[PDB]
C-alpha cells in the first residue's frame, strides 16, 4: 500500500530480508571549504597546514 | 601594536585566515602575515662524529635508554665546545660523560661496569670525570644502595620481598652508620647476602662477589660489620627461611 | 554485543526474551518452536533472536 | 652477547606459545587473534610473500 | 556559512546590508567583514 | 521505484528504524605526545600555560 494516500500500488513489489554492510566512507570526513584562508610565506600561495 | 586611529593595545591572531586582528576596532592590521603552524666530507668532529657512534656502541651495550645517551651526546658536545679538555682521550671523556648521565638520571653505573664497556682505566675515567666537573662547572649526587638492589637481585632472580628486605637492611644500616668508611655496594652486597641467607635463595659470597665485583673478603668483612645487628636490621614485614641465630658466620 | 531492546522494523519489545529463548533451546525445543512459544509471528521479529550473536559474554572475561 | 632478533607472535619462541584461553584473557589478549606478525616500535608489521 | 561574496554598498541596498551587519557569524544569513574606502578590513567577530 | 530519490545507485532508508539502533556505530581516535629534551637548555614539559 502507498504510505501517503493509502491506495494500493498497481504492481506487486518484491520484498525480503537481505544482509547489508556499512562501509567506512562517511560524509562527515569529506566536506571542506576555503574562503580567504591562510597563505604561505615564500611564494604567498594559499596554504592549508 | 599600532593602528592609524590609536596606538594598538593588543593584537590577537586568528586560526582562520591567519591574520592579526585588533579588537578595540576589529581592523585586520596584519594581513595573512602569520602562518597557522603555531662522512669523508666532514672534517669537524670526524673524531667527534665517530665518538658518538662509539658512544652509541658503548652506552647501549648495557642497553641504557636514549634520553640518557642524548644528554651524554649533549654533554660531550659541550665538553668539545669549550675545548679546555680538548687535549685528552675522547673515549675516556665519552665514558665519563656516560657515568655522569647515569647519575644525572639518578641511576649511576659503577666504573667497574663502565670499564666493562671501555678500555679506559677507572683511574683515567675518574681523572677525566673530575676535569669535566671542573670543565662544565656542575655538581653531582651521592650514591644510594637501593639503586642497585634492582638489577643485582634481578641478576640473581631474587624475589622483590628479598630485594626489598635487603634494601631496608641496607637503609637501616646506613642510617645507623653501622659500616662507616665503606663503599655502598660492598655494604649492599652483604645485606643482599644476609637477605639471601635469610631466604631459601641463599647464594655463596663468591657468586655474589662475582656479580658485584668486590672482593669475597670485603663482603666477609662487611658481613662481620653488619652481623652484630643481623636480626634487628631486617624489615618488620619479613618471613625467615633461616633463624638469625642460624645465620652463618665468616 | 547485547540483545537490542526493540525490533528495528516493528518496534515490538524483544530485549526481555533472550534468557527465555536460551531456556527453551536448553530442554529439547527446535528454534522454530521456541520462537512460537514466545509469540513472535512476523518474520521481522524472528530475525532478531534467530541471528543474534552475544559478544557481551566474552568481554566479561577480562579483569576490570 | 651478539644482538636481538624480533619475534613473530604465537610462534614457538613467543610468550604466548601453548597457552589456554583462561590465560590468554588474563594477559588481555584475544583468543581469536591469529598471530603471524611482528611488533616493531608499537606498530604491527606483516611480511608479504 | 563559510564562503563569502563582497557586495558594494549603494543607496539601493544600504538598509538590508546594515541589517545583515547587525548579525555576524552567529546567525547564518550574516556577514563577517567590512571593507571601507581606505582599505581597512575590520572583523565583525572582535568588534565590541 | 518510490519517489525518485533512489535513482542511479542510491537507497531510501527508514528514519524511525535508525532511531532504534539501526546501523549505529562509534568511532575512536588516538593522539600521541612526547616530551623531549632536544637541547641542553631547550626542554619541554607538560604544564598549564
Ligand atoms: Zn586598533
Ligand atoms: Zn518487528
Amino acid at each position: 500500500y502507498n504510505g501517503f494516500t493509502g491506495r494500493k500500488i498497481t504492481s506487486q513489489i518484491f520484498i525480503g530480508p537481505t544482509y547489508y554492510q556499512r562501509l567506512k566512507h562517511m560524509v562527515d570526513d569529506k566536506i571542506h571549504s576555503r574562503a580567504r584562508g591562510p597563505i604561505q610565506i615564500l611564494n604567498r600561495q594559499p596554504m592549508e597546514g | 601594536v599600532t593602528c592609524p586611529n590609536h596606538p594598538d593595545a593588543i593584537l590577537v591572531e586568528d586560526y582562520r585566515a591567519g591574520d592579526m586582528i585588533c579588537p578595540e576596532c576589529g581592523l585586520v592590521v596584519g594581513d595573512r602575515v602569520i602562518d597557522v603552524g603555531s662522512r669523508t666530507m666532514s672534517s669537524s668532529d670526524r673524531a667527534m662524529m665517530n665518538a658518538f657512534k662509539e658512544i652509541t656502541t658503548m652506552a647501549d651495550r648495557i642497553n641504557l635508554p636514549r634520553n640518557i645517551v642524548d644528554r651524554t651526546n649533549n654533554l660531550f658536545k659541550q665538553v668539545y665546545e669549550q675545548k679546555s679538555l680538548k687535549g685528552r682521550a675522547n673515549d675516556a671523556i665519552a665514558s665519563a660523560c656516560l657515568y655522569i648521565a647515569c647519575r644525572q638520571e639518578g641511576v649511576p653505573r659503577t666504573f667497574k661496569e663502565i670499564c666493562a664497556v671501555s678500555r679506559i682505566s677507572k683511574k683515567e675515567i675518574g681523572r677525566c670525570f673530575k676535569l669535566i666537573l671542573k670543565a662544565l662547572e656542575t655538581s653531582v649526587d651521592l650514591i644510594t644502595t637501593g639503586d642497585f638492589m634492582s638489577r643485582f637481585c634481578s641478576n640473581l632472580c631474587l624475589p622483590k620481598q628479598v630485594q626489598m628486605a635487603a634494601t631496608h637492611i641496607a637503609r637501616k644500616a646506613v642510617e645507623l652508620d653501622l659500616v662507616p668508611g665503606r663503599s655502598p655496594i660492598s655494604v649492599a652486597a652483604a645485606a643482599i647476602y644476609m637477605a639471601s641467607q635469610a631466604s631459601a635463595e641463599k647464594r655463596t659470597q663468591k657468586e655474589i662477589g662475582d656479580i658485584a665485583g668486590v672482593a669475597d673478603v670485603t663482603i666477609r668483612q662487611s658481613y662481620r660489620l653488619i652481623y652484630p645487628r643481623a636480626p634487628d636490621l631486617f624489615p618488620t614485614d619479613f618471613k625467615f627461611d633461616t633463624p638469625v641465630d642460624k645465620l652463618p658466620q665468616l | 554485543m547485547i540483545i537490542p531492546v526493540r525490533c528495528f522494523t516493528c518496534g515490538k519489545i524483544v530485549g526481555n526474551k533472550w534468557e527465555a529463548y536460551l531456556g527453551l533451546l536448553q530442554a529439547e525445543y527446535t528454534e522454530g518452536d521456541a520462537l512460537d512459544a514466545l509469540g513472535l509471528k512476523r518474520y521481522c521479529c524472528r530475525r532478531m533472536l534467530l541471528a543474534h550473536v552475544d559478544l557481551i559474554e566474552k568481554l566479561l572475561n577480562y579483569a576490570p | 652477547f651478539i644482538g636481538k632478533i624480533p619475534i613473530m607472535l604465537r610462534s614457538t619462541y613467543c610468550l604466548l606459545n601453548g597457552l589456554t584461553d583462561r590465560d590468554l584473557c588474563e594477559l588481555n589478549e584475544c583468543p581469536l587473534d591469529p598471530g603471524g606478525y611482528f611488533i616493531i616500535n608499537g606498530s604491527e608489521k606483516v611480511l608479504i610473500a | 556559512a563559510n564562503m563569502t561574496f563582497a557586495e558594494i554598498v549603494t543607496p539601493f541596498n544600504i538598509d538590508r546590508l546594515q541589517e545583515l551587519v547587525r548579525r555576524g557569524n552567529s546567525q547564518y544569513p550574516g556577514a563577517k567583514y567590512i571593507i571601507r574606502d581606505n582599505g581597512d578590513r575590520i572583523d565583525l567577530r572582535f568588534h565590541p | 521505484s518510490y519517489t525518485g530519490y533512489n535513482q542511479e545507485d542510491s537507497v531510501i532508508m527508514n528514519r524511525s528504524a535508525v532511531d532504534r539502533g539501526f546501523f549505529r556505530s562509534v568511532f575512536y581516535r588516538s593522539y600521541k605526545e612526547q616530551e623531549s629534551k632536544k637541547g641542553f637548555d631547550q626542554e619541554e614539559v607538560f604544564e598549564k600555560p
